[PDB]
């Protein structure tokens, strides 16, 4: 598109879970990235509702990103957002049903 | 994406093309835009008995932690940012595990920060350090790549240091006589000269880690 | 297209910030004793100052004091460098006095936003090299509000008029002068 | 039983907690629409005018667009999120197709937006029942109204909240072609519709009133007096 | 006893039970006490560990945030860890962008924000602790508590955990808000023998200090030091 | 998904009356499901880990029965508990030492190791999901500027260093012996750590031991790989002892 | 029974029980007042943290300053009363770089009260238990004063209370407010006669209460939080008003 680094940036959890889930696979075994998976799922699945910023603690417990810094936490704060939906249409948003 | 989604934060790329149409617009119009600083100077390191001297002219040596340091060439904002970035992981570091930190983490760390980035960040950088293994030295540039070496040159006047440093550099020296041949070999390059030593006398590594000031 | 002119002088308890005018606005007050100076794209120039504002009046809300002259750089450069591959073209410049010590203050940054802290003065714009001679032929420690508004007048009339704008501690004087 | 989740039938085919969200309708001030030949009048009941109240802020007749009008009855806090989205429809609708928007399909936007709310366990429906009125393109005059399950019907005159019973038996016996002949005797049959379960004179009567071709207006207090003092007139004489 | 199990449910008075339950949790940890002093804070709590076969450099209870910030805490030890972390993080990403050292009302602020989200939401559960936190800016010292529920008070002396009242009641006729460092010390290790519950030594007990120099420790000779002293 | 039953001990993100989590609790009783113990005591410059061994049908292959594990080259472990679980917890072990190796470029210390696994096992306990595993491990490692390390984590997440630990049935006098015996005396040989252990167990459990019945493993500043003994060293120091 | 577990189960006479009891919750907390006078509005509170070894930061405990021209008081929950102040502010600031004009007051409380509400209809969520009062400035209405409810109800008045004793405090502020002729004199006087006759406090001191006045000078908002020896005097003048009308009996 306009960089060739925008696509990049924007899909590097998905990226690096694939590698994390194809190595652990075929080191260990199928039941390895399961587990991890549902947990990512179980811990998700609990968070404020979508017009409002939360934590991710739990999550970045399980990541492993709970002791490391990147530029997705010094620039551009997603708390301090310059422009946000309405509560309902968000709501729905996330839901599918738009 | 949509207007019903919720934000994100890092790096933004809304003004790409519209840049893009500017610059050469202006080219084929017949005016100047605004650029970026950049430091070119010679920067150098040598590995002596028990730990490391770092030079540069004139300051240009950053603050890693307590026992390392680091000297950068080319872009200084990247330089600047990479330099803090790493600090701040560094001491978070530290304050989890509660020993001074090793120079292959710093090394680690800038490596797969610069590949993530694939050179669009253009920081050159000189890294050396003491640890519990003993001194350490390194380099590391935009692309991802790094060489451990006794003695490296980075700047304007590469050549002539590196000569400098080939011609006169033997293996297990003093510090004073590290310190002559750094500022030797920086002065052949062209204002001062700045010099940074670490010592491994002067480090405990048996203390609890503290937060330094 | 012309781009602009910016300067900043440091005197005696007393900062002084200038720009041209032909016969858009550069300067945008970030304070009781702080301002700002922009140069270069007037679309960037206004995001910057409008993005700028955002910033500044939640951090004076949620703290509950003033802002520094050095926290509004660290602020201005993180925004610069948010849009790094991308960048607005703009090269602030800062001047202004402590709201605690009443101390001067000038700066400098770049495109992507590298900090210059300077002690005497500093320039930006497209005739940097031009302009910087004749401040460092003009400028002496120890100046007062009429001799810093003197010299900065000739500064910028020497390389279509000039605002000067001098920061006291107890006034702010605006001077629209012309050749 | 079979009332304590939104998506189970009763062994004979009912929605119980569908039903449910209707009594808080039912509980609401009474509001009356009637049709006429080239006008369209609104009357809504107020209640409990506190003495140190703002009466711009509670009023319960809202304009979603230049020829369309609504009042509601239940839930007030409900109904401020229907009035938005169908404003911002109408205008969306407006950029999709030039012509202006039409009752029938605001009216079909409000009905599917209210039935989306009662498919899942994990969402509660809305507790607003709504009188939408206005004018065709051509100049038909539209009368429509709107249920808490989704479902929509189009009257002539109707009633809804507390007293709406009595309001729609009254109407079915006045409403003929000669009340509605002018716009003075709509607004007086529409006055004395409220009347019959309104106490404390004509004090507690909020009135709106639209035409061919004008933009919403609400009548005066002053107006108001006149037109009670001509109906008790005219039923004394 | 229908609206004790949830926490997502009001009472028909209008209470949250399970906030009162964590709150019910954190009184029964150790007792920690904290004084302000003229120039600088005190912390002090009871160690968990009081045998032989404990390795005395392996766990503490008071730890440091920034060099001027620490804190104690009293509950649950798990939950400390990760709140711990986080602050660390917070107080990281706070200076990288304002490159400045984070004041200590705008960190507590921060960590009670964390903490209020897990009292809202169905499927978890409150944390059991409350934290004291000291700290040392613009050349005067602060003292701050906070809930379980996401609160935060500004205190002069407080005690909390095992027999907290009778330790408030000591401290509020003990106290004198001239008062040095020294003496405060010399307080807030009466007010926790007041309630210790057999015999204090230097190894069961933690102790640590804020001034002008930061936050910092205090190691096992100085409090054996100070306990020969009174 | 199932939901949550009401109770104020058959859940785990419930609070009791007087705030305890009664399913917390309930997992420290499966530790003695297996009906096993396990002693670890640290030496002047070595680590000895000694549990039980059983093996009651004779149809059983008693190769493939131990308790003893190797986490890293340098790393041993011994688990008490269920069985499943502690090979789970064996494996997302290995998993996390692999993870710190790859993103530090050094080995993952021992204290290090099991405060990952501490912080892990600390999620369990507040998501209404995941249940606690129903076991405890003991982690023995040699630091090079700070000698042997002995290490033990909880069902809850609580991890702790000692210098002699243990844990199964018979732990309370177990623990008793140990604080004993380290108020006599702390600086040992190798050969007196391994006595110590083995003597703590027998005097416990009332029982004399044959080379068959007992596991050792033992690292040392010396050697600091982690090592498994043979049935013949274990008989040469039950002979020595005896 | 059972129909009070969640938000999302109607009554069969169609009642909201769970958003009953977040109302009432509110009746736990302290007493805040408001008053509108035809040069300024007022806002007055009780502090409910008194304690000898409390300590004395930020400017106030129960009022709040969302921008230039508007401020607000909370009652109930201190905790969601801070996520809520939070997002007024963003909201607020949003506004003002949307439009580059300061919001108005009615488009703000209507913007919050739309969060307060979204919480009550989907399940899972546990709704917030707190009230406010919000005062005000713009240039379409003047002066103005409105209140916020847990349900996300929210209405214009030109004096009320929310709090304990709130009925009585109503009570006595319909039978003596005068509608058009007020001052902000008069409305101290009246807000210091109220609050001594509804807190359950034999004489009332200055350490207990925090009053705020919001007014006009030269095209500007002012806003400020009033002094111990105001209230003080306040309260002195108000005592010995009392003397003297008991006296002349």
């Amino acid at each position: 598109p306009s960089h060739p680094l925008e696509l990049s940036e924007k899909n590097f959890q998905l990226n690096q879970d694939k590698m994390n889930f194809s190595t652990l696979r075929n080191i260990q075994g199928l039941f390895a990235p399961l587990k991890l998976q549902m947990e990512f799922k179980a811990v998700q699945q609990v968070q404020r509702l979508p017009f409002l910023s939360s934590s991710n603690l739990s999550l970045d417990v399980l990541r492993g990103n709970d002791e490391t810094i990147g530029f997705e936490d010094i620039l551009n704060d997603p708390s301090q957002s310059e422009v946000m939906g309405e509560p309902h249409l968000m709501v729905e948003y996330k839901l599918g049903l738009l | 994406v949509s207007v019903y989604a919720p934000p994100v934060g890092g790096f933004s790329f809304d003004n790409c093309r519209r840049n893009a149409v500017l610059e050469a617009d202006f080219a084929k119009r017949g005016y100047k835009l605004p650029k970026v600083r950049k430091t070119g100077t010679t920067i150098a390191g040598v590995v002596y008995k028990d730990g490391i001297v770092l030079g540069a002219d004139t300051s240009k040596i950053h603050f890693i932690s307590p026992n390392i340091y680091c000297c950068g060439a080319g872009t200084a904002a990247d330089t600047d940012m990479t330099t803090q970035l790493i600090s701040s992981n560094l001491e978070l570091h530290s304050l989890s595990t509660g020993r001074l930190p090793r120079v292959v983490t710093a090394n680690r760390m800038l490596k797969q920060m610069l590949f993530r980035y694939q050179g669009y960040i253009g920081a050159a950088l000189v890294l050396g350090g003491v640890d519990v293994t003993g001194p350490h030295l390194y380099s590391i540039y935009p692309h991802g790549s790094t060489d451990k070496l006794p003695y490296v040159t980075m700047g304007s006047g590469s050549l002539a240091a590196m000569a400098v440093f080939e011609d006169k550099f033997r293996p297990d020296m003093e510090e004073e006589e590290a310190k002559n041949l750094v500022s030797e070999a920086i002065a052949a390059g062209i204002s001062n000269i700045d010099l940074c030593v670490i010592s491994k006398n002067k480090l405990d590594f048996l203390r609890p880690y503290t937060v330094p000031n | 297209y012309n781009g602009g002119a910016v300067m900043a002088m440091k005197g005696k308890n007393c900062v002084a910030i200038a720009a041209d005018r032909r016969f858009f606005q550069k300067i945008f007050p970030m304070g009781d004793r702080l301002y700002i100076g922009l140069a270069g794209l007037a679309t960037d120039v206004q995001t910057v100052a409008q993005r700028l504002k955002f910033r500044l009046n939640l951090y004076e809300l949620k703290e509950g004091r003033q802002i520094k002259p050095y926290t509004l750089m660290s602020m201005v450069a993180n925004l610069l460098y948010e849009k790094r591959f991308g960048p607005y073209y703009t090269e602030p410049v800062i001047a202004g006095l402590d709201p605690k010590t009443f101390k001067p203050f000038i700066c400098s940054l770049d495109l992507i936003g590298c900090p210059m802290v300077t002690d005497d003065f500093v320039v930006s714009g497209t005739c940097a090299e031009q302009m910087y001679g004749m401040c460092e032929s003009l400028w002496e420690p120890n100046m007062d509000p009429d001799h810093l508004f003197e010299t900065i007048s000739q500064a910028m009339l020497n390389a279509m008029g000039v605002i000067v704008h001098i920061i006291e501690k107890d006034k702010i004087t605006t001077r629209t002068l012309k050749a | 039983s079979y009332d304590r989740a939104i998506t189970v039938f009763s062994p004979d085919g009912h929605l119980f907690q569908v039903e449910y969200a209707q009594e808080a309708v039912k509980k609401g001030s009474t509001a009356v629409g009637v049709r006429g030949r080239d006008i369209v009048v609104l009357g809504v009941e107020k209640k409990s005018v506190a003495k140190l109240q703002d009466e711009r802020t509670v009023r319960k007749i809202c304009a979603l667009d230049d020829n369309v009008c609504m009042a509601f009855a239940g839930l007030t806090a409900d109904a401020r999120i229907v009035i938005n989205r169908a404003r911002v429809e109408c205008q969306s609708h407006r950029l999709t197709v030039e012509d202006p928007v039409t009752v029938e399909y605001i009216t079909r936007y409000i009905a599917s937006l209210k039935q989306r709310y009662t498919q899942s366990n994990g969402r509660r429906p809305f507790g607003i029942s709504a009188l939408i009125v206005g004018f065709d393109f051509d100049g038909t005059p539209r009368l429509y109204q709107t249920d808490p399950s989704g479902t929509y019907h189009a009257w002539k005159a109707n009633a809804i909240g507390r007293g709406a019973k009595s309001v729609r038996e009254f109407l079915e016996k006045n409403y003929t072609d000669e009340a509605i002949e002018t716009d003075d005797l709509t607004i007086k049959l529409v006055i004395k519709a409220l009347l019959e379960v309104v106490q404390s004179g004509g004090k507690n009567i909020e009135l709106a009133v639209m035409r061919r071709d004008q933009s919403l207006k609400i009548l005066n207090p002053e107006e108001i007096e006149k037109y009670v003092a001509e109906i008790e007139k005219e039923k004394e004489e | 006893r229908g609206y004790s199990f949830s926490l997502t449910t009001f009472s028909p008075s209008g209470k949250l039970v399970q906030i009162e339950y964590a709150l019910a949790a954190v009184a029964g940890g150790a007792p920690s006490v904290g004084i302000k002093a003229a120039n600088g804070v005190v912390l002090a709590t009871e160690k968990k560990q009081k045998s032989i076969l404990y390795d005395e450099r392996s766990v503490h209870k008071v730890e440091p945030i920034t060099k001027h910030i620490g804190l104690v805490y009293s509950g649950m030890g798990p939950d400390y860890r990760v709140l711990v972390h986080r602050a660390r993080k917070l107080a990281q990403q706070y200076y990288l962008v304002y490159q400045e050292p984070i004041p200590t009302a705008q960190l507590v602020q921060r960590v009670a924000s964390v903490m209020q989200e897990y009292t809202q939401s169905g499927g978890v559960r409150p944390f059991g602790v409350s934290l004291l936190i000291c700290g040392w800016n613009e050349g005067r010292p602060y003292l701050f508590q906070s809930d379980p529920s996401g609160a935060y008070f500004a205190w002069k002396a407080t005690a909390m955990g095992k027999n907290y009242v009778n330790g408030k009641t000591f401290l509020e006729k003990r106290y004198n808000e001239d008062l040095e460092l020294e003496d405060a010390i010399h307080t807030a290790i009466l007010t926790l023998k007041e309630s210790f519950e057999g015999q204090m030594t230097e190894d069961n007990i933690e102790v640590g200090i804020c001034n002008e120099a930061g936050f910092r420790r205090l190691t096992p000779t100085e409090v054996k030091d100070y306990l020969a002293a009174i | 998904s199932r939901g949550s039953s009401a109770g104020f001990d058959r859940h785990i993100t419930i609070f009791s009356p007087e705030g305890r989590l009664y399913q917390v609790e309930y997992a420290f009783k499966a530790i003695n499901q297996g009906g096993l113990t396990s002693v670890a005591v640290r030496g002047k410059d070595c680590a000895v880990i000694v549990t039980q061994k059983k093996v009651p049908d004779k149809l059983l292959d008693s190769s493939t029965v131990t308790h003893l594990f190797k986490i890293t080259e340098n790393i041993g472990c011994v688990m008490t508990g269920m069985t499943a679980d502690s090979r789970s917890q064996v494996q997302r072990a290995r998993y996390e030492a692999a993870n710190w190796k790859y993103k530090y470029g050094y080995e993952i210390p021992v204290d290090m190791l099991c405060k990952r696994i501490a912080d892990i096992s600390q999620v369990y306990t507040q998501n209404a999901e995941m249940r606690p595993l129903g076991c405890c491990m003991i982690l023995i490692g040699i630091d090079e500027e700070q000698g042997p390390q002995v290490y033990k984590c909880d069902p809850a997440g609580y991890y702790c260093g000692f210098k002699a630990t243990a844990a199964g049935v018979k732990q309370t006098e177990s623990t008793s012996f140990l604080e004993k015996k380290v108020k006599k005396k702390f600086d040992w040989t190798f050969e007196q750590t391994v006595e110590t252990a083995i003597t703590c167990l027998s005097t416990v459990l009332s029982i004399d031991f044959k080379p068959s019945e007992i596991e050792v493993g033992v690292v040392t500043v010396e050697n600091p790989k982690f090592r498994i003994l043979t049935e013949a060293e274990i008989d040469a120091h039950l002979v020595a002892l005896a | 029974r059972r129909y009070d577990s969640r938000t999302t189960i109607f009554s069969p006479e169609g009642r909201l029980y769970q958003v009953e009891y977040a109302m009432e919750a509110i009746g736990h907390a302290g007493t805040c007042l408001g008053i509108l006078a035809n040069d300024g509005v007022l806002l007055a509170a009780e502090r409910r943290n008194i304690h000898k070894l409390l300590d004395e930061v930020f400017f106030s405990e129960k009022i709040y300053k969302l921008n230039e021209d508007m401020a607000c008081s909370v009652a109930g929950i201190t905790s969601d009363a801070n996520v809520l102040t939070n997002e007024l502010r963003l909201i607020a600031q949003r506004y003002l770089l949307q439009y580059q004009e300061p919001i108005p007051c009615e488009q703000l409380v209507t913007a919050l009260c739309d969060i307060k509400q979204a919480y009550t209809q989907f399940g899972g969520k546990r709704p917030f238990g707190v009230s406010l009062l919000y005062i005000g400035w713009d240039k379409h209405y003047g002066f103005q004063l409105y209140q916020s409810d847990p349900s996300g109800n929210y209405g214009g008045w030109k004096a009320t209370c929310i709090g304990n004793n709130s009925a009585a405090a109503v009570s006595m502020l319909k039978q003596d407010y005068k509608e058009g002729e007020m001052t902000l004199k008069s409305a101290l006087a009246l807000a210091i006669k109220v609050l001594n006759k509804t807190m359950d406090v034999s004489k009332l001191s200055a350490e207990k209460v925090e009053i705020a006045t919001l007014t006009r000078e030269n095209g500007k908002t002012v806003i400020r939080v009033l002094k111990q020896k105001e209230v003080e005097q306040l309260i002195k003048k108000h005592e010995e008003e009392e003397a003297k009308a008991e006296r002349e009996k």
